[PDB]
């Protein structure tokens, strides 16, 4: 469930959340409110990208996982398919003049 | 990849605050 | 931060409901 965003990144979620939060320890130890008006606005506009990056990357996976008869078997090759040797079913396909069964 | 394109814009506003008042 | 305990859990509401609304949009 978290793999809709690469796990190389859930740590970098923290690092910047730390690097902004540490400024309150600059204020206390180590214009008006422009100092934090720039940070919180760039931060908001930044974290507002991570959500859209996540939402689209999730939708990009979820739409793809909504794309998956004899035709379905016929028009592909990953799934092997067959019949009992020298039985009426094998003969049916061997003698079928219908395209798809002929393909199979 | 395109993941990291805005980690620099993130890192842009961080140093931009340091040079505001001191 | 003033009211630390309520606010720090407030992220595990705000970021939590973010997971739902992002999941909702994608689904």
């Amino acid at each position: 469930f978290l793999n809709p965003l690469s796990p190389d990144i859930w740590m970098y979620v923290l690092l910047a959340c730390l690097g902004v939060s540490c400024v309150l320890f600059v204020i206390a130890r180590f214009p008006k409110a422009l100092s934090t008006r720039i940070v919180g606005g760039i931060w908001w506009f930044f974290t507002l990208i991570i959500i859209s990056s996540y939402t689209a990357n999730l939708a990009a996976f979820l739409t793809v996982e909504r794309m998956e008869s004899a035709d379905d078997l016929a028009k592909q090759t990953k799934i092997e398919y067959g019949a009992v040797r020298d039985g009426s079913t094998m003969t049916f396909f061997k003698k079928s003049k219908i395209s798809t069964y002929e393909k199979m | 990849e395109n993941i990291g394109g805005i980690f620099i814009v993130l890192a842009a506003g961080l140093v931009l605050s340091v040079f505001v008042a001191i």
